[PDB]
């Protein structure tokens, strides 16, 4: 954003004015990686009690 | 038993790799260059580990040119399949809701037919679902969404019992963001009776709905699942091989050879002076680390100083490989490119046109009878006429009708040999008339101007 | 109703031809039929039927 975008002036006079630059603030968006611990799901236990794997 | 509904079948997982590769080939260079690891092997992996190696590979890939012949082949195939419009057979005013807005989105039946035919021509699979809300809604389910199908004998015939597919929706919140809420439909066929159940997830909760048996207008429920898996070969649950595989493979090979050729062109394509027989004494004194090569200035050289421009000569074996793969794709009878240089004596291709459009004559029939079956299911939902059909354009290589053609059609109608509606379909197909038949009859009922 | 099956080449696995009263009669023919299992779970098996 330009902070000093509006400044007073004197039309009857001619004086120097300093220049102003254009900055560009940059945003961000991080990445988070999640996962699942290994789960032991052998079909033997499920079949021993007549449940489909 | 409310089991794993997101279970994707083993053959589906097996085919996902080729399906994805075909999809990237269709999207063109944007996706091919992005996923270049799968297609173009690195020239030297030992360097590739190093950062200079990955920089070299990025330069190697970015210079490559993807030919994009698969996209043109698909586009050309659909052009021959969809000329003018598909023909609907049966009542038309009693079926206008399935024609004008097939799935309640303003999309016509012919545009969904175009999408389905393209998807069947590209990766050789598809799906059409019929569900009753009132109005029946024809769905379109991609090849990648159908993830389970079970086939057995019910009363000793090949029957489909289980069929699970995926549905994707965008929640209506108060804001403007977009979310992808996901729905799973389970179609079951027990003891000759259709059943339907719905699974959805939203806000971290999987829901299950009660089993329902959609019934026809006259009742008696349904005896078969309203779902056709139309593919390249036939409307069977078994996966039909994608028809585009060979062309993709050839295009990938051409792509990597093009990468090789372009690296060669960039490096060794510019002439170099190669001043042999030169000493650092001569260079540093008279040459002064710089040479003027234009015609205005003349450069001297010492004794036995032979200059000779070097550049890689044309017609290299890489380029002949590229030309051969272009010709191989043409040999594979694929409508990917058109050459004005080559010429044809007319009357020869009339024999081969039957074999040239085999895939077309096959996918057209598959999509046509799949849509006919779906429309029969919709009719049984509404108890409408059941002897209706839907046919695509079976006459490819369409062109305007010559004066002899038009006159012969007129004479064939003046004789009791071709129906008047058939004549009008001829004239419309050949691009010689545009108004509907009944509007023409109304305009021709009045007395002639004279 | 009658059903007209289609048996792939590899499935037809045995047959015979015996001359009976001066005629070629196919006395035997055995072929394979293949299907899945209707477990209440969504898992798919492979069952075999010999006709």
């Amino acid at each position: 954003k330009i902070q000093g975008l509006v400044r007073p002036r004197d039309p009857y006079s001619n004086a120097d004015v300093a220049a102003k630059d254009l900055r560009q603030l940059v945003d961000n968006t991080i990445k988070v990686a999640s996962g699942t611990p290994p789960i032991n799901i052998p079909p033997s236990m499920l079949r021993w009690i007549q449940k489909n794997p | 038993d409310s089991n794993n509904i997101k279970y994707v079948r083993e053959d589906a997982k097996k085919m996902h790799k080729l399906w994805a590769h075909i999809r990237m080939a269709m999207e063109g260079s944007r996706a091919i260059k992005d996923n270049a690891k799968e297609f173009v092997p690195h020239p030297d992996n030992t360097k590739a580990t190093t950062p200079e190696g990955v920089a070299r590979y990025k330069a190697y890939i970015e210079r490559a040119v993807w030919y994009g012949a698969s996209a043109n082949t698909v586009d050309g195939m659909l052009g021959q399949i969809f000329a003018r419009d598909p023909v609907f057979t049966g009542p038309e005013d009693k079926f206008d809701m399935l024609i004008n807005d097939v799935d309640g989105s303003g999309l016509s039946i012919h545009q969904q037919a175009r999408d389905s035919a393209e998807d069947a021509l590209s990766l050789g699979r598809g799906g059409l679902f019929v569900d009753y809300s009132a109005r029946p809604y024809i769905k379109f389910i991609a090849a990648e969404d159908i993830l389970n199908w079970r086939e057995r004998w019910v009363n000793g015939a090949k029957r489909t019992t289980l069929l699970v597919f995926r549905e994707e929706s965008d929640a209506d919140d108060d804001g403007y963001q977009i979310y992808k809420e996901e729905v799973w439909r389970e179609l079951r066929l027990v003891d000759g009776t259709y059943w339907q159940r719905t699974w959805r997830e939203n806000d971290g909760q999987l829901y299950v709905d009660d089993w329902i048996s959609p019934t026809k207008a006259d009742g008696s429920q349904f005896d078969e699942i309203p779902f056709v898996i139309f593919g390249s070969k036939n409307n069977d649950p078994t996966i039909d091989m994608p028809p585009m595989r060979d062309l993709v493979e050839l295009n990938i090979a051409h792509f990597r050879n093009s990468a090789d050729y372009e690296e060669a062109c960039f490096i060794c394509g510019q002439p170099t002076l190669f001043l042999s027989g030169l000493t650092e004494h001569w260079v540093k004194n008279v040459l002064g680390g710089a040479v003027v090569i234009g015609s205005r200035d003349a450069v001297p050289l010492p004794v036995n100083a032979k200059p000779e421009l070097l550049q890689a000569e044309g017609n290299g074996m890489v380029k002949e490989a590229m030309d051969q793969k272009e010709r191989q794709m043409v040999a594979l009878g694929a409508k990917l490119i058109d050459s004005d240089k080559t010429q044809r004596t007319f009357g020869e291709a009339s024999m081969e046109a039957a074999a040239q459009n085999s895939v077309l004559s096959r996918v057209s029939k598959n999509v046509s009878d799949a849509y006919t079956k779906a429309l029969r299911w919709a009719a049984m939902f509404l108890g409408l006429d059941e002897k209706i059909e839907y046919e695509l354009n079976s006459d490819f290589d369409i062109n305007k009708m010559s004066p002899e053609e038009l006159a012969a059609v007129i004479s064939a109608w003046q004789s009791n040999a071709i129906s008047f509606t058939e004549m009008r379909w001829q004239i419309k197909k050949g691009g010689r008339a545009y108004l509907e038949d009944e509007d023409m009859r109304n305009e021709s009922e009045q007395d002639d101007p004279l």
